[PDB]
């Protein structure tokens, strides 16, 4: 059973909008409030500005609390600002930002003053999703309530989404321009862009059926003896010292939810092993068979002869086998 | 948390003080 | 079925608005797309624009600054707008339906097309 | 992706096979792993109709005479037995990557 | 394999600075915002004030968002306040605080009023670090991006530190004075004091 999440790289475009209210006393200055908000970056700004020009506006316009709010960095006019790489941190993914210092209002004697700092931040984050893959979470602990595989093509629009359809924009034929090398990639990809209330996430879209794999290749057994006894099949491997018991009937692979991956991986590994070890002495006997073993193990088996819909739940304990 | 608490270290300058 | 409709004569340097009426689909289903294509007389097919059910407009980059496709599902229509018309823009415009939502082939159902001449 | 259809005019006697080739500046292979190339046929005073989709698949309403092939940037429509009804202009259209475009088209003539 | 983190005792000195804006209506008072911050306690105040005299200033002077913030408890003049033990909770570590009530502004009619409360807090916490021990956390879930072993003596300064060297001070020969027993320990120890943007860890 594939307990590992489906992992993929995403990019969070958002503007950190910090409004600080400062009170200036006679001999001191005190913060009377620091409103920090995260604004999504619009699609017209991710495609036209960030991806093409490598810049970002000095304003954030976003819907917060059922209001259209527009925040101007340093309270001055909107200007395009270059994205510079973030300060290096250990074990940290790449990130870029426009502004590096928090703007706070200039001193005036005995007056509360409000000062806005809009920092356009672009972070490459790891995003992960679990079955039924109707939601995925970014590395920043933010949940995104859309299937990773939501899109436009060939039934990839019936995938779950919890946002209005005006918040999603799959820019087909997307040319990624790295913000460090400033080099535009040649091979196009389908770019999904979801503008959540707090940020915008972009990820390269892939079809769901060949991208997920509800089973995971756990062991590749060169020599797995199969025997029939007591109306059941025993698959014994001396290499890993493990014996599984299955019903005599084959397991219909169509019954595995999201299961096109199992056949492909099994055939690839099986052909590789056959080429490596059994090409010169044995011959394959029929097409790969699939059996379900107690504990929830899916054994793909290729018999050899010498020339002479549901989810499978797998136990965490192999020591029974 | 390890990544979120690095936010000011990465996308800001912790140390600088501006006074005027 | 789709039916394009627009002024048959627009003078140069003006905006032309067209309209495509549908039948058998509304542009609010999960995967429906509607596209506009022109064809100058005697020339090959030139794609212009296409809009998905979620107001996701795609244009021709050459004509992107001039083309504006909008979708009004209340009247079940798509309006294609193209400003600063030039005599080169004289063409027959076709409204098509795209099954990329559902099938791997686009532009199955075309309208009869409307012929527009750009002249004063 | 730029589609150039060759030739621009293909006169073929009825009964003989015909081949039409059109190339794309870059690969039309999509991230899906499927190539979205469609062939269209515009008849005199008629709206175009799709003939071949996904390179090697024929749309319903199209006779077995038409057959598509090719890969990468080279694609070829092929009519095993050209008939009189095949008169018209043929177009190859890439749908994989935005923006989409048609080829320059080939006019089939019957000799 | 040592999967268990390296565990040690750390002590967080920080001042909870709460500034609240209150609006007083005809028959009612309403909170129009409560800014809560955690300020570090300077080394001069951890060594000379907290460790020596067992008291802590009633003002926090710290750097927040690239500004020199100065907060005065109850918005009055600076005073040294005794650190008293915190209210008991089950299965919690020792903690001390100066102030016990939140100061909110006195009523005035139809005026927005701001009230500042600086509660100096000293909390003994468990701190934990995993390989390569270039950072450690506290029981409060706050990360400290600096090796537990960073110091001054014999190659203990090449350890990782993500903070400016002005934020660290290893007070060699440190005499711990318990804030409950009010007694100074006899054995000296090397004390590391890191003033993070939000707190101080020793």
């Amino acid at each position: 059973e594939n307990i590992a999440p489906y992992k993929f790289k995403a990019t969070m475009y958002y503007k950190d909008v910090t409004v600080s209210q400062v009170w200036f006393g006679h001999r001191y200055s005190q913060f009377m409030g620091i409103f920090e908000d995260r604004a999504p970056v619009p699609f017209e700004e991710v495609i036209d500005k960030i991806n093409a020009k490598g810049v970002c506006r000095s304003t954030a316009k976003y819907v917060r609390n059922n209001l259209e709010t527009t925040a101007f960095h340093r309270d001055d006019h909107e200007t395009d600002m270059e994205l510079k790489p973030a300060n290096a941190a250990t074990r940290t993914s790449r990130g870029w930002h426009t502004t590096d210092l928090k703007y706070n209002p200039s001193r005036v004697e005995a007056f509360h003053r409000y000062g806005t700092t809009v920092n356009c931040i672009v972070e490459e984050v790891d995003a992960r999703s679990v079955y039924p893959y109707d939601e995925f979470v970014l590395a920043t602990g933010d949940f995104v309530y859309m299937s990773p595989f939501y899109g436009y093509r060939e039934g990839s629009h019936t995938e779950h989404t919890s946002y209005a359809a005006d918040r999603f924009k799959q820019v087909d034929g997307f040319y990624a321009r790295d913000l460090t090398t400033k080099a535009r990639a040649t091979a196009p990809t389908t770019r999904n862009l979801l503008t959540t209330p707090k940020f915008t996430v972009a990820w390269d879209w892939v079809p769901k059926r060949p991208s997920v794999c509800t089973m995971t290749k756990w062991q590749e057994v060169d020599e797995m003896l199969r025997s029939e006894y007591g109306g059941s099949f025993r698959f014994s491997s001396d290499a890993i010292s493990t014996t599984f018991t299955t019903n005599l009937t084959e397991y219909p692979l169509s019954r595995v939810d999201l299961g096109d991956c199992i056949g492909k991986d099994a055939r690839d590994a099986m052909d590789r092993i056959f080429a490596r070890r059994y090409n010169a002495t044995h011959i394959k006997v029929g097409q790969p068979q699939y059996y379900l073993a107690n504990g929830g193990f899916l054994i793909a088996y290729q018999p050899l002869l010498s020339n002479t819909v549901e989810r499978i739940k797998t136990t965490s304990s192999i020591e029974f086998a | 948390q390890r990544r979120n608490q690095l936010h000011d270290l990465r996308f800001a300058d912790i140390d600088t003080v501006i006074h005027a | 079925t789709l039916k394009e409709s627009g002024p048959a004569l627009v003078k140069p340097t003006q905006t032309l608005t067209l309209t495509c009426t549908f039948s058998g689909f509304s542009l609010s289903t999960s995967g429906m797309s509607v596209g506009w294509i022109r064809q100058p007389p005697g020339k090959a097919l030139e794609w212009l624009a296409h809009i998905w059910w979620n107001n996701d407009k795609y244009y021709k980059p050459a004509l992107k600054s001039r083309l504006t496709i909008s979708k009004d599902t209340s009247k079940n229509q798509v309006v294609l707008t193209m400003t600063n018309m030039d005599p080169v823009d004289t063409a027959t415009y076709y409204c098509a339906r795209i099954y990329y939502g559902y099938r791997p082939y686009a532009m199955d159902y075309w309208g009869q097309g409307t012929l527009v001449t750009v002249s004063s | 992706i730029v589609m150039t259809q060759t030739p621009l005019s293909l006169p073929v006697t009825p009964g003989e096979p015909a081949s039409i080739s059109c190339r794309s500046s870059q690969s039309i292979v999509h991230s899906n792993g499927n190539t979205y190339l469609e062939w269209y046929l515009q008849k005199p005073g008629q709206s175009p109709q799709l003939l071949i989709y996904k390179v090697s698949n024929r749309f319903s309403g199209v006779p077995d005479r038409f057959s598509g092939s090719g890969s990468g940037t080279d694609f070829t429509l092929k009519i095993s037995r050209v008939e009189a009804e095949d008169v018209g202009v043929y177009y190859c259209f890439q749908g994989s990557h935005v923006p989409w475009s048609f080829g320059q088209g080939t006019k089939l003539e019957i000799k």
